């Protein structure tokens, strides 16, 4: 279950 | 502890590891070389974009998330590819080809 929330 | 012992693979430790980037970086801290509870590259590599493919990286509408995510993990083709597709970046994607080229 890797989250998709990249990096901001 | 699992990122010292390369132990609790299936457990992404989503409670610190919140972001993407922190995943990938969870897990090539626990990928390992040559049978229970342990990944190697060629597993996780495959399990990432078999299992959850564009479609579960790109739901946010951003690309170079999953561009990332398949460069990072060694495979450039099909990042190449997959970022080929997006006609904005069509010559960024060209050119990451020409360099491995």
């Amino acid at each position: 279950a890797p989250p998709v929330r990249s990096i901001y | 502890y699992c990122i010292i012992g390369r132990c609790d693979v299936t457990d992404n430790q989503s409670e610190v590891a919140d972001k993407t980037e922190d995943y990938l970086w969870l897990k090539l801290n626990q990928v390992c070389f040559d049978p229970q509870d342990r990944l190697t590259l060629s597993q996780f590599q495959k399990q990432l974009l078999e299992d959850y493919g564009e479609s579960h990286f790109t739901v946010n509408q951003q690309p170079f998330l999953y561009f990332q995510v398949l460069f990072l993990t060694a495979q450039f083709e099909a990042a190449v590819a997959f970022l080929f597709r997006m006609e904005r970046l069509r010559c960024h994607a060209v050119h990451v080809a020409l360099v491995l080229f």
